[PDB]
């Protein structure tokens, strides 16, 4: 058994520098000659790819910019230059002893400048209505960093009971990231009071990000 | 195909002595009244 | 069980990098030889004095 | 030219068996052996097995009891019986093709298999159709509220597809034997309420397809 204990769990490189994505093994020698092993890619929004085979090798479909090298147990895997297409989880396999697992999973984050998130809230359908409920969504798109956190706020008493959220992964070629903050309540409560605060508090904007919407939005 | 001869009958190996032979041109080059 | 394919397949894509894209090789293996050499170039071959 | 896409199971619950049937293209069977792995459930990328060139096949240690491997060289398609199998579990099981070195060159689509006790449910999708008193400047954005559907996954797409410059998918949360998918694209202003817009939802699971005008 061979246990490919993988570091780090996650970097943050910006573009145009070198990411060091190592990988720790423990057995065994002698994969063809040596004791080289595969690199590989796993994309949040696309099907998964082959970076390098035995460690030295360049393989059609992906840049050069993906090399390295290793030891028995210290292998290394270098990406020099970061570009807006390593946005993924890089993994490495050994394949002379059964079983042939794979790394821990490094989720390489491209460390772009911080950028604010879109603005966009979305009244309930009038099949909503009709049924009774009342479905609010206030969407934060194309940010950075993931950190971010929506408090939605009434104006009667601030809820925070069907507030769920959805925190996308940070896309292979778009750098930014995606959240969606939902808020599932009755048609009463979106009939409440006249107005209403979608409030949220991100790394980039100093000012606390605001925005209201109105019951009569039908 | 296999057919083996079956009139072979078994010896030792049998070996002499080359005393002088095995002397061949290394090249092509022509050479004359000289030691090379 | 330890016994990898020593063969490999090269991938030859229209959209490949410069890099990447085949590039068909032709090694003119040259040799001197004593022997009469029967390779040779388009020279005008002259008289003899 | 390519495709190891996997299909079959809908939903299955935990200590129980299913059926995974991967459509080979681009290779012959007899040419290389197809690999079956998972997509990082929980801890790093997890291997199954591999069926060898008309040979024998190599297993998991932690999944040689539970998990065959089924490879038809007539049809052209690789199918895997699994058996007791824990929510833990539940990735997307991909199919791949066999290098030089024992490497995964060629990887599929795959199939996001969902493990819980839970039962099937269609989508109930509500469209995010902003009021007549919303705004615009140069662009609308849109979206869907997929609520109500199990197990994953669901495909939100504007108008069978015809938009792909500013379409962002997001995770589902996991609700009590449930799921809460969004959505959001970004069209000009030309497009919405001036064509007919609508939310395409497909659940393959179900194989339901609702339709909803935003």
């Amino acid at each position: 058994n061979i246990v490919l204990t993988q570091s780090p769990a996650s970097l943050a490189v910006s573009l145009g520098q070198r990411a060091t994505i190592s990988c720790r093994a423990s057995e065994s020698v002698d994969s063809y000659g040596n004791s080289f092993l595969h690199w590989y890619q796993q994309k949040p929004g696309q099907p998964p790819k082959l970076l390098i085979y035995l460690a030295s090798n360049l393989e059609s479909g992906v840049p050069a910019r993906f090399s390295g090298s290793g030891s028995r147990t210290d292998f290394t895997l270098t990406i020099d230059p970061v570009e807006a297409d390593d946005a993924a989880t890089y993994y490495c396999q050994q394949n002379n002893e059964d079983p042939f697992t794979f790394g821990s999973g490094t989720k390489l984050e491209i460390k772009r400048a911080d950028a604010a998130p879109t603005v966009s809230i979305f009244p309930p359908s009038s099949e909503q209505l009709t049924s009774g409920g009342a479905s609010v969504v206030c969407f934060l798109n194309n940010f950075y960093p993931k950190d971010i956190n929506v408090k939605w706020k009434i104006d009667g008493s601030e809820r925070q009971n069907g507030v769920l959220n959805s925190w996308t992964d940070q896309d292979s070629k778009d750098s930014t990231y995606s959240m969606s903050s939902t808020l599932t309540l009755t048609k009463d409560e979106y009939e409440r009071h006249n107005s209403y605060t979608c409030e949220a508090t991100h790394k980039t904007s100093t000012s606390p990000i605001v925005k209201s919407f109105n019951r009569n939005e039908c | 195909q296999c057919v083996n001869l079956t009139t072979r009958t078994q010896l030792p190996p049998a070996y002499t002595n080359s005393f002088t032979r095995g002397v061949y041109y290394p090249d092509k080059v022509f050479r004359s009244s000289v030691l090379h | 069980f330890n016994c990898y394919f020593p063969l490999q397949s090269y991938g030859f894509q229209p959209t490949n990098g410069v890099g990447y894209q085949p590039y068909r090789v032709v090694v003119l293996s040259f040799e001197l030889l004593h022997a009469p050499a029967t390779v040779c170039g388009p020279k005008k071959s002259t008289n003899l004095v | 030219q390519v495709q190891l896409k996997q299909s079959g199971p809908s939903l299955v619950q935990p200590s129980q068996s299913l059926s995974i049937t991967c459509t080979v293209s681009g290779f012959s069977l007899t040419s290389y052996g197809v690999h079956w792995v998972r997509q990082s459930p929980g801890k790093g990328l997890e291997w199954l097995g591999v069926m060898w060139r008309g040979g024998n096949t190599d297993y998991n240690a932690a999944f040689m009891s539970r998990l065959s491997i089924t490879k038809d060289n007539s049809k052209s398609q690789v199918f895997f019986k699994m058996n007791s199998l824990q929510t833990d579990d539940t990735a997307i099981y991909y199919c791949a093709k066999n290098g030089g070195a024992h490497a995964m060159d060629f990887w599929g689509q795959g199939t996001s298999v969902t493990v819980s006790s839970a039962k099937t449910t269609p989508p109930s999708v509500y469209p995010l159709a902003p009021g007549s008193a919303a705004q615009t400047n140069s662009m609308v954005t849109l979206g869907c509220l997929v609520k109500g559907y199990f197990p994953e996954p669901v495909t939100v797409t504007w108008n069978s597809g015809s938009l792909s410059s500013g379409v962002h998918t997001f995770p589902a949360v996991l609700q009590s034997d449930l799921y809460t998918l969004s959505s959001s694209v970004t069209v000009p202003s030309s497009t919405w309420p001036s064509e007919t817009v609508t939310c395409n939802v497909a659940h393959p699971a179900s194989s339901t397809k609702v339709d909803k005008k935003i």
